[PDB]
């Protein structure tokens, strides 16, 4: 989301931007440990909905 | 000859078969640890 | 009377009310996020009464800046969106704002996006064939007019092009009122629809309603019942046969299971929502067509993880006259449409309804099919080599007629600039007739693959080579 | 200013502080259980701040004697192990305790075992190649320095010779130490260990540290850290080249997994800890080189129902260098090391980092050893006389290859009187492209023998 | 001194007593249910001591109409049952009630359902084998006198038609007493089973307790205990032999983790209580032989969903001499009964018990019918021509003995309208042995199928168009 919003910046000033997620994986790994914290109740291969 | 290439090529096939087998096992055994995990805690939950 | 916010658990408000005023269930309250950039007004919608004059809502907007305390304010009435004849060739979100003429429709009827379904009396089944000129929908999953029809299938298997395919093929010579309701699917795909139809000139008969993936779970779960308003009043005030695209439904259940552990409810199997059985009962009761008027409803859903074991599916099919399942088995082998017709079913295919000739042709395709199925296990390992005389005339027979199962679609002519086929349902059942008896077993498998009738088979193999 | 504990459950204790003196999370206290049986001093590591100036942590031995209302004092910083030239040649535990020698290094400077990797800019940038000096290693599976190197093999295969050979090739040729992480050791094991290196006389160039099975799952988590700590001690402020054992990373996983389900927090998928690959990068992360020296690890890495794509090796192998398996049929033809060359392997074995020879030389070789695995089948029913004469010619020539990849190593010369030899990474790759050509086809299979390089072959084929 | 109801869900009731006046653990207490449909009296069984005075109990009875605060009343006792000769030929339900003679055995010693089992000292290892007469039990799983008897299975493979067949094979001729337990199942077979035995002759022999699977989770749970305390008093007290037979003795454990979850216990792996293995090791315990008094045992072990590693049978296995475990895909090939030879198990079955000649034979069948297990996939793809000419002799000589492990069974007539059979032990070792050498191979595997003896094995050829 930083990177999304650096690029978005740039986006709407008319510019054209490129952007590389290395990797989503990576980050719903971890938005899965985020959300096991808060005690939420995890859905299919224990992801949140 | 061609009993020995068909064999081959059974044999290749089985292995393929095997490996994509294994995989989707391997896969089942995952799910059914991570919902037997969810199905408990679930219980542990409610009684909380 | 005004309320104020006491929890804030992402889209998720609790919002107490002085004892007395209360808001009722579903109805629309709202709240004021100041904040610069993302200075809005939250539009809630209560959910549950808490108890102690606490209700739990859900936004329908992110609740990015809101603070404890605000002021919150009783519209007294649910969300409603505008009706009439004008809300056709517009685009609205899921509030009923308009989004390509803002203030647009505001002077309009407006009508609560909940509401019961048709008495039970009024109900009467839909028979009428709804011929499409797509070869395999014509024979196997014939589609109901004024029936439900949907199309499953996982991730990028071709929901939206067959979509799209029904659209040109149906809407386009259409003497009704067209509704397309986007849930929880691709903004972009959004701006190509309304584009496409504007191309085509069936913009000024088709109402837009979005509520694309970039929207919180609120809106995602109820975009689809504002666009069944609008349906729902061109069916019952307008008298007018009504076509209702949703896309994709299954967000609407994906939604709806966010909001529920949003909510604090248990969870159900797989995570869902407890209620997930009785959310799509009601949407799709209200999805249907009564006594003299119709509603010609056609649902992509998608299928998570390629599980047609999923919950979210294994509801929906209860809720259907025709299914028409994309597997991605049939996709792999570069069959398009990729249905799986095995799979696939229709509850008009049968001799009472589309003929002795019909059911029985599409009866043998599909045993052919089954038989294909069985053999393919000791084909993986041994090939057609091992099988039986007549198991191997089978295997061929049943090849080329999955190939011709396939066809050059209207819609597919963006991604292989070739144009697409209309097959008329006689010659589909006359040429699977032959195929299955065995009058085309020396032409190539090839010669098959993404054409029309007879005649294009006939091109093609000649081309390839054989002759016909 | 001192706790008590309030609720023990296991190895999890609740500890009350006074209002200002709740103690940092990570923090290590200090209890003691009085009873005479049981007398000892628990270390509990501070995990959640549970609020109220209530603390839950993880006691490092077993609660049992222990007594709600006893006093429990703050020691003011983390698990620190004992660091410097000092702490090699003994054997400590996760706390730093010297078990070989209780009291040993209480003096010496102590290390929190928590410590940030290097800054993102102290980084290498451009991956480096650590010359082992063994001829298979270094061809076939070169190891990456400052990497990561997975460890396979079952019982029986050399797998501890091959550790000593390591550990002589560090301390020797590039003048550095090792430290072994024994996670989840087996105390027969680890006694053996250590009577193996003591006798070998490598124990002097090795600092030993064990997280034992019979202790609870907050020490057999901390032993890796322990000992990564001493090696960066090593790394930075010794300037000096480490080789860090890990055996077994599974173990400090599973350890992991078992301290987050005993702290009450929801399993991940299969049942791990959420946090597994924040625990697994907080780990490798540490393992890197920077400013001119490196930690280099060698960790031997069990794979559950021998599923690669199971959370725990799937999240280990994100930071692997390379890959050495052992295999029982390469021991049993008396090739040493046992590496099989087909299942191993590394991924800096690329032109753009060992040079275009390199690459074409061990792809050469590769090729023949994989043609000589197919053929194996025929030779073994059929006959090797079965074979057409292109067949005998490679598998002649693949017999020289293979049996070329032994050498006689360093740690062998304790079981041999002959010493070890070290093969420069030039010398292997001209001597293996001349053996792919089939220029010492004519020789004699043993002149192939546990030798070194070029010279050697040939003395030892004047010999025969 | 009376206490009050204070909390209803579903079968679990939560009772405050007065100070000093809190029923003991498994005490049974009584509530009345006032409303004229349902009006009934409510037994409890104390489960757990909550602390202030509160009990949660489990009631017997379905708690239908029961009001919070009416009065409860401790009978200072565990339920008890009657006991003595005169239960003998009389249904009893799980409280002791008479069911075909309301009223009858009130005045009899009672004896509390809840006991200790044997001291181990008084146990004796059981090594006398049972004759049944069925060629595959008697062969392969030959049954212990005075030992603990299973016969495992999934739903529907013929695990109470087997009950039946050995009801109607040992204890017909049985000089001592039985007890029948069934134990959450078919109230309709519960019925068929009281006609059969009257009719048989046998029920002035039998005490019949009858709990049925429409019954609240508690008395699915007492039943069992119920009628084996009367086993007990039969053993203990009497002194004379006795046979027990429970169906199904899973539905103790099912009943028990219905009502964990309620009883506030956390649970365990695949939604079993967390106590399972220590409550079906009380109740199997009870269930055996002492020094000098034989209960004879045979319980029917449901697997569920076929699955033998389920932790109910897994646990169950450990308690038994003798198991004949019953197998889905044997019932699916039409083989009775679907004894699985290769999965099943006697402690007896060793040459020093049963003799050199029956347990070589019975491995010879074993070793066979493994080896057939083997190759059955080879077979299936390649076909059975492409293994050795050995092989081939044992695949045939394998389907001959599978077939022949299939029997007629007096209690399966009714499903076939084929009079049953009964084969000696010494004919069963015979013939075996003559098949396992390959001196029936001439024969159609047809005629083994559903046969008794050597003498119906000779007859069928001969109809078939072979000679023996
Ligand atoms: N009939 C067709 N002919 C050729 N290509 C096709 C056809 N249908 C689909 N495709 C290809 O497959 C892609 C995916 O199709 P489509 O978007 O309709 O799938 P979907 O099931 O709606 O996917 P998603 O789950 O991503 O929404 C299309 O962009 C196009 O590349
Ligand atoms: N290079 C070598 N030269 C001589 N003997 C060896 C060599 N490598 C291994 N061995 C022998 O093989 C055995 C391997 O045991 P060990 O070193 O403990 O490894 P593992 O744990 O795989 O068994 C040792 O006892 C050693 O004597
Ligand atoms: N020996 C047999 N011969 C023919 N049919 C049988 C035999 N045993 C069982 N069956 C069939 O299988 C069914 C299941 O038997 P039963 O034991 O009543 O169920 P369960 O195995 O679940 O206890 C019976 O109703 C009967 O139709
Ligand atoms: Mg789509
Ligand atoms: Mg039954």
């Amino acid at each position: 989301y930083t990177g999304s919003a650096i690029g978005q910046h740039w986006m709407y000033n008319g510019k054209h931007v490129l952007i590389v997620f290395d990797d989503l994986s990576k980050q719903a790994d971890a938005y899965r440990a985020i959300s096991l914290l808060l005690r939420r109740p995890p859905g299919r291969e224990a992801f949140p909905g | 000859a061609s009993r020995r290439r068909a064999m081959k090529s059974a044999t290749d096939n089985a292995d393929d078969l095997i490996k994509a087998l294994t995989l989707a096992a391997n896969r089942e055994r995952q799910a059914q640890i991570t919902q037997e995990i969810s199905e408990i805690v679930g219980g542990a939950n409610a009684l909380a | 009377t005004a309320g104020r916010v006491v929890r804030i658990t992402g889209p998720v408000v609790d919002v107490e009310f002085p004892r007395g005023s209360v808001p009722e269930l579903f109805n629309a309250l709202h709240a004021e996020i100041t904040f610069g950039a993302l200075a809005k007004t939250l539009t809630l919608e209560v959910a549950q009464h808490l108890g102690d004059s606490l209700v739990r809502c859900i936004s329908m907007q992110p609740t990015d800046g809101l603070v404890r305390g605000v002021e919150v304010t009783d519209t007294g009435a649910s969300i409603s969106v505008p009706v009439g004849d004008g809300v056709k060739g517009h685009v609205f979100n899921a509030l009923g704002d308009c989004l390509d003429d803002p203030g647009y429709g505001k002077d309009f009827e407006h009508w609560s996006i909940h509401r019961k379904p048709p008495a039970f009396s009024d109900l009467e089944p839909r028979t009428e064939m709804l011929e499409t000129g797509l070869k395999v929908v014509d024979l196997l999953t014939p589609y109901v007019r004024g029936g439900k029809i949907a199309l499953f299938g996982g991730a990028g298997v071709g929901k939206t092009v067959l979509i799209q395919e029904m659209i040109n093929r149906i809407a386009r010579n259409f003497g009704g009122t067209s509704v397309f309701a986007g849930v929880g699917e691709r903004t972009r795909e959004g701006n190509d629809l309304w584009v496409e139809l504007a191309d085509a000139n069936v913009l000024k008969d088709t109402a837009l309603v979005f509520g694309q993936m970039d929207e919180p779970p609120g809106t995602r779960m109820r975009v689809a019942l504002s666009a069944l308003t609008m349906a729902e009043f061109f069916r019952d005030e307008q008298g007018q046969d009504v076509l209702l695209f949703i896309d994709n439904i299954f967000r609407f259940t994906q939604a709806g299971s966010e909001v529920s552990t949003l909510l604090g409810r248990m969870p159900s199997a797989v995570g869902y929502q407890p209620t997930l059985a009785d959310e799509m009962g009601e949407l799709q009761e209200r999805i249907t067509s009564t006594r003299g008027r119709s509603i010609t409803s056609m649902q992509a859903v998608y299928v998570p993880a390629d599980d047609y074991t999923d919950p979210a599916p294994a509801t929906t099919f209860a809720h259907l006259d025709a299914t028409t399942e994309l597997s991605r088995a049939v996709f792999s082998k570069g069959i398009f449409p990729a249905v799986d017709p095995l799979a696939s079913s229709s509850t008009i295919l049968d001799p009472a309804i589309v003929g002795d000739e019909h059911y029985r042709v599409a009866q043998e395709v599909i045993r052919i099919l089954q038989r294909y199925k069985d053999l393919q296990d000791i084909i993986a390992i041994l090939g057609i080599d091992e099988l039986s005389e007549e198991d191997k005339q089978l295997v061929n027979r049943a090849r080329r007629i999955e190939r011709f199962l396939s066809q050059n679609m209207m819609a597919a002519e963006q991604f292989t600039g070739q144009p697409g086929s209309t097959v008329p349902l006689k010659e589909t059942i006359e040429a699977f007739d032959k195929l299955t008896k065995g009058e085309f077993d020396h032409l190539p498998e090839q010669a098959f693959f993404l054409i029309g009738g007879l005649d294009d088979l006939a091109k093609k193999a000649e081309s390839l080579g054989a002759k016909l």
